[PDB]
């Protein structure tokens, strides 16, 4: 025979190994394909699709179909309409999105978050919201005059529903981790009435808007990990 | 091919507005920071490599543990431990079964490993002779074995697998063999339609994929005849789709399995855990 | 028959591939495919929608 | 001249027109199509009935309440009773259909709520007994036209035989997955402000060429309330939602007798 | 390329002065022998082929010994012995260690290879069947084991390695998996900036790469049910860094580690021995 | 030797396994082939 | 003297085959050979039989 | 199978080989280089 | 997509490396780099200092 | 080389009729 030496790794079975095998089926003919519509090639193109924040995920609201709905009336309160970490991966709002839930398949994300708001009040309904990000490091903001220091849009309600504020990559590291983590730490999201809701009489008072997260073009991900989201008894 | 590089861009004051939309129309928000922000040209170099289908699906996941034992049989409840067999299906496990199901449809080939321990059932009953194992694939239709030593392990025309303990994991490749032009996660149907007034019981049929799937069996034995020792074997099933292709993506589970089918359990329905308020950093 | 493709980079060259087997689902992972079309989810709308102009016009 | 917002359909002898719409879905970007030799699997000639059946039906319309947790239907089972495309689904052991679905809710500038219009490939739902997985009748998964209603709460039966229907359970989307992650599927959102009509063109979906239209939906069509009906005048008004849908491109295979399937 | 021959040189009474400098400037000695006595001609064929930093890393060093058991576990201290997991670093070792701190950051592959051992806990319980082991990496994030037969060892997505007891060392390449430019050996700094007024801990928080660096968990467990013999097994980890980039040069540890950091020991400090006199040959 | 290191399989008898392996009776003279009538080569041919 | 042939496709290329051996009873098998001439079993009549035309005449 | 013979050091792990062997994470993308002062080539630059 | 390079010298020629495996870090050692300069460690100072020349003048 | 394809044919109003034989023949 040829001689041959084994190496370190003879024998073993590493479960990301790629190999090739001896098949049990020989000369099997597959079926044929045809065109399905809906091909998927990358699971980054499943995470650019808008889905729901659980905004709302309140004790009453979390786990019921009213966790989504973002509360906003005409009364022009100063205090903050939502608040969230951008922490995409771990947040507890933000880990059941699908662009959450691709993350926890992932250690490691880069690039830029898209929040996309539809406001669902009556069309008699006017309003301006200032939506912000603030990059870490800083006083979370608790007030528009903080918020506003930041990287924000201002939002006029009208004919187009919908506004979209970035959280642009702005990071120390290259990549953040996908968990809680304060050295990664990405941020505060706030939102504020600018104005405030203005309605006129026989119109609803109180009404919601719907925030939608997906990734933009500069967006990846990083080293595959087991999910904490699904799990079994043993 | 890179994820994209942010362009060089100052202010605007302008009629141009990418910052609204109307997601009314089935459109996900479009606008990226160049459009809402003043961004400085950064290459972006990185790529979406880890990502891709093959990248995601391309591990040795565990699918089921199987059991088989070999020792003196006596009772029918003993002679039945001599060999196990095994509906193939990745539903006895959570892990693999839910990165699918971000799928309808599939089509790839299988890579299948297997991991196979033994330990002593007891000491004071002496030693056991080194064990080969037969690992057969019986396709649907194909006779399924009544015992350990019955013909149907002569295996003519069915794969066998013989394996030796302790030599590597034996390891075998299966083609893409879905009767269709693509395996199906989901199957919103029935594999036969009921009949007016048909004398056919229609209270206890099920739905599902469950009633059209068949992928065969598993057989396994130990091909030693016993030792004055009892061997208890665990045969561990691995599973790694290769040269994948899916299609019609969809939200991935957020609650807890109970069987083979989109069920769930009264009590775990309630994945998040409630915010102290709207306004929680 | 020796396929020479490129390695995925590491911390600071090419490989050689020959398939020992018949049939190709005995093959290792498919290449890298960096396809991608996100707008047949992101956009799949009947009329084409320019981000500067108006959602609806 | 040309909007966004203004849109004429026509298919057949049937016409919808909107003045509010907001563009048109078509699903994974591929308007449906007729079955290419090159893909083909039965091998007898297959009818094309075309405007006989490829036409607008108008199911019985729903009625929106501030409570509504919203409505289901299964394609092609809420179309086996329509005109000659249930005559030609029936007469044939397999078909395959695209379609055109017009979902039409209409209300006022003072009105306000939001409905999320889902097309679902292979819909499979819940089942509402934990004694039995996979368990439900073929009469509770194909309701037909009347379709079905989501519940905000899951109560399973006591006994197996009571249970045989979906858990149609809103916020799990009837089958285990968050709602808000819907929007994976081709949707559009009417928005009582914004518009009072979606449009859907959906190509046939499956793992195959045909198949048993009578065993077997390829689409869900899901409409979940995502904002709450509101009136400031009257909390309990209710506005109509009216689902037209026209099969498209329909091909037929196994010519028989007629399938005249348990109605219990 | 070799190191420097020696040029054939003669005296000199000259205004060029090489043996006179100042290291003020920060430039170190920089004369030669040519320089300052009469040189004959000497060819150097001599390399510095054995201190490149791949040479001087190219090697596999210990940095942990990991210990895992196969018993009858009816305790939940004994059930723990059945399965142990391991935060990855190099910080258990010094001799790796320290070789690595010659440099402030680094950019390597990782060769990492195992020497898995067994002993007999006791004699007159019978014998043990040959053991399987299973090495589960686990990235941060991923679920971490709370029993040896857990549903986390399915390892769909985890890299896991299946060693059977006898066989070579396993072996695996890990490619550089730093989230910076470079692996930083020193961190000046924090994991967060602790704000004016905040309530949160600062009398309890720690200092530097302690702060900031996670590689994740090696898990390991025998896959094997229980013999009537208990088996207690060793597993002796081994790194070689290679495809090797160093920056930014450093004095090495002159005195004990005391753990993760750079932290010295009272008892420790002292590592000169003492001459008799400044004239001691 | 060439360094060499086995992967998952290695050792197994597949009974659908396709590989060479040495010949019990080398530098054996097969009897020479004659035409013979009937000769079969699909099963599907005795299915029609 | 290495063969490079056709590999029967899967759900998604070519392979090569050294032989080893000095007899060819050592060979894996024999390459897919789709030969058939069913009419020696279904057809082996004297006189052609035209479908369209009588079988008796 | 190729026939071939297992020489001296067959299975051995020295600690000083040079051998390839398979990578645990697949088609991994390292983070891009970028300059860093104060490259290193060889120990004996920080011998002078 | 063998490459063949010199051997180090012993007592008294090449050697061939063919990659086996689609990533580079599964690569055996980097060939020997020579690459080396003091100078950025032992003389970092803006104004060239000729060695005959005096250091402060 | 594939089995037979199915060729696009109407009906036929023929003194051409394949679908009668004589299997006494044999074949
Ligand atoms: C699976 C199991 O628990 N086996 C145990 C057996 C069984 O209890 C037998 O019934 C009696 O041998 O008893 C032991 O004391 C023994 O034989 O040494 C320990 C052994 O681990
Ligand atoms: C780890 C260890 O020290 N094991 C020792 C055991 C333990 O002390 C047990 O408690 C009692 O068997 O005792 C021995 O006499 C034995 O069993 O033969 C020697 C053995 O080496
Ligand atoms: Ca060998
Ligand atoms: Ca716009
Ligand atoms: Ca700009
Ligand atoms: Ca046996
Ligand atoms: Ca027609
Ligand atoms: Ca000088
Ligand atoms: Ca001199
Ligand atoms: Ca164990
Ligand atoms: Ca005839
Ligand atoms: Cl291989
Ligand atoms: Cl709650
Ligand atoms: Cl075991
Ligand atoms: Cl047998
Ligand atoms: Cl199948
Ligand atoms: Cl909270
Ligand atoms: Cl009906
Ligand atoms: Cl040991
Ligand atoms: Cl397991
Ligand atoms: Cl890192
Ligand atoms: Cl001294
Ligand atoms: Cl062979
Ligand atoms: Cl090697
Ligand atoms: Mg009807
Ligand atoms: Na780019
Ligand atoms: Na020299
Ligand atoms: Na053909």
């Amino acid at each position: 025979g040829l001689p041959t030496m084994l190496t370190p790794g003879s024998s073993q079975f590493l479960t990301s190994d790629d190999f090739q095998s001896p098949c049990a089926l020989p000369n099997f003919d597959v079926t044929p394909p045809i065109h399905i519509p809906g091909e998927v090639f990358n699971m980054m193109e499943l995470a650019e699709i808008d889905s729901m924040i659980p905004m709302n995920s309140v004790t009453g609201k979390a786990n019921t179909m009213e966790m989504y709905p973002i509360p906003l009336d005409d009364k022009g309160s100063a205090t903050p309409i939502f608040s969230i970490s951008l922490s995409p991966a771990s947040d507890k709002r933000l880990q059941y999105t699908m662009l959450g839930e691709i993350l926890n398949y992932y250690t490691h994300w880069t690039g830029s978050l898209r929040f996309t708001f539809l406001f669902c009040g009556s069309m008699m309904a006017t309003g301006k919201i200032l939506l912000s990000y603030s990059p870490p490091g800083a006083k979370p903001p608790t007030t528009r005059k903080d918020a506003m220091l930041g990287t924000h849009i201002i939002w006029d309600l009208g004919l187009q529903s919908s506004c979209t504020m970035l959280a642009p990559w702005i990071s120390n590291t290259v990549y953040r981790r996908c968990i809680k983590d304060d050295f990664t730490e990405g941020g505060y999201i706030t939102c504020f009435y600018q104005t405030r809701i203005v309605v006129p009489s026989g119109t609803p008072t109180s009404m919601f808007m719907l925030a939608f997260v997906s990734a933009c073009p500069d967006f990846s991900v990083r080293l595959l990990r087991d999910t904490n989201h699904i799990s079994q008894r043993t | 091919p890179t994820a994209q590089s942010t362009p060089l861009t100052s202010g605007v004051n302008s009629q141009e507005v990418p910052a609204l939309t109307a997601v009314e129309t089935g459109a996900s928000g479009q606008a990226v920071p160049s459009d809402v922000i003043e961004t400085r040209h950064v290459v972006n170099y990185k790529t979406r490599s880890e990502s891709t289908l093959e990248s995601f699906f391309g591990r040795s996941a565990c699918v089921t543990i199987l059991e088989v034992e070999n020792f003196n049989a006596t009772t029918d409840a003993d002679r039945k431990k001599q060999f196990t067999t095994w509906a193939i299906t990745y539903t006895d496990t959570v892990q693999l079964r839910r990165k699918l199901e971000f799928f309808t449809y599939s089509r790839f080939d299988l890579e299948m490993t297997f991991v196979i321990t033994e330990r002593y059932y007891a000491s004071n009953t002496g030693h056991a002779r080194n064990q080969v194992y037969q690992l057969m694939y019986i396709p649907p239709g194909a006779p399924r074995p009544t015992a350990w030593d019955d013909y149907t392990w002569q295996s003519s025309s069915n794969p066998s697998v013989f394996y030796t303990y302790g030599s590597a994991p034996p390891r075998m490749s299966i083609p893409y063999v879905g009767i269709a032009n693509a395996y199906s996660h989901f199957y919103d149907g029935f594999a036969r339609v009921p009949l007016k007034d048909e004398t056919v019981d229609s209270g206890d049929t099920y739905y599902g994929l469950v009633t059209i799937n068949d992928f065969g069996t598993l057989a396994v034995r130990v091909v030693n005849e016993y030792n004055p020792a009892r061997i208890t074997s665990k045969i561990r099933v691995y599973m790694k789709p290769k040269h994948v292709r899916c299609w019609c993506p969809r939200p991935p589970r957020a609650v807890p399995y109970r069987g083979e089918g989109v069920d769930f359990k009264q009590d775990s329905i309630t994945p998040l855990t409630a915010v102290e308020n709207i306004n929680t950093f | 028959g020796a396929q020479v493709s490129s390695q995925k980079v590491g911390a600071h060259v090419n490989y050689t591939t020959i398939n020992y087997y018949k049939d190709s689902a005995s093959n290792a992972a498919s290449k890298l495919d960096f396809s991608q079309d996100p707008s047949k989810f992101t956009e799949p709308v009947k009329d084409i929608m320019i981000k500067t102009a108006p959602a609806l016009n | 001249g040309y909007s966004d917002r203004v849109r004429q359909i026509t298919l057949g002898n049937s016409t919808i027109t909107t003045q509010e719409a907001a563009n048109a879905v078509v699903a994974y970007g591929e308007w449906p199509s007729y079955l290419d030799d090159k893909e083909a699997n039965p091998i007898d000639a297959p009818t094309e009935p075309d405007v006989s059946s490829n036409r607008f039906y108008t199911l019985d319309s729903v009625q929106w309440k501030s409570t509504s947790r919203g409505w289901w239907w299964k394609l092609p089972d809420a179309l086996k009773d329509m005109g000659m495309f249930g005559q030609n689904m029936y007469y044939h052991y397999l078909g395959r259909s695209g379609y055109t679905v017009h979902v039409q809710c209409n209300a006022s500038k003072f009105h306000q709520g939001a409905l999320g219009v889902f097309a679902i490939p292979e819909y499979v739902m819940a089942c509402n007994t934990e004694a039995k997985t996979s368990y439900v009748s073929y009469v509770n998964a194909n309701p037909g036209e009347k379709g079905g209603v989501f519940d905000n709460a899951y109560n399973p039966s006591a006994e197996a035989s009571e249970g045989r229907k979906f858990a149609a359970l809103d916020y799990l989307l009837g089958c285990g997955v968050l709602a808000g992650n819907a929007f994976v599927y081709p949707h559009q959102i009417i928005n009582l402000r914004t518009n009072n009509s979606a449009t859907l063109v959906l190509p046939y979906v499956n793992s195959l060429a045909i198949d048993c239209m009578a065993k077997h939906n390829n689409w869900g069509l899901v409409i979940l309330p995502l904002c709450k009906l509101d009136y400031a005048p009257n909390s309990s008004t209710e506005i109509p939602i009216t689902v037209t849908i026209a099969p498209m491109f329909t091909e037929f295979n196994g010519l028989r007798n007629i399938t005249v399937p348990a109605t219990q």
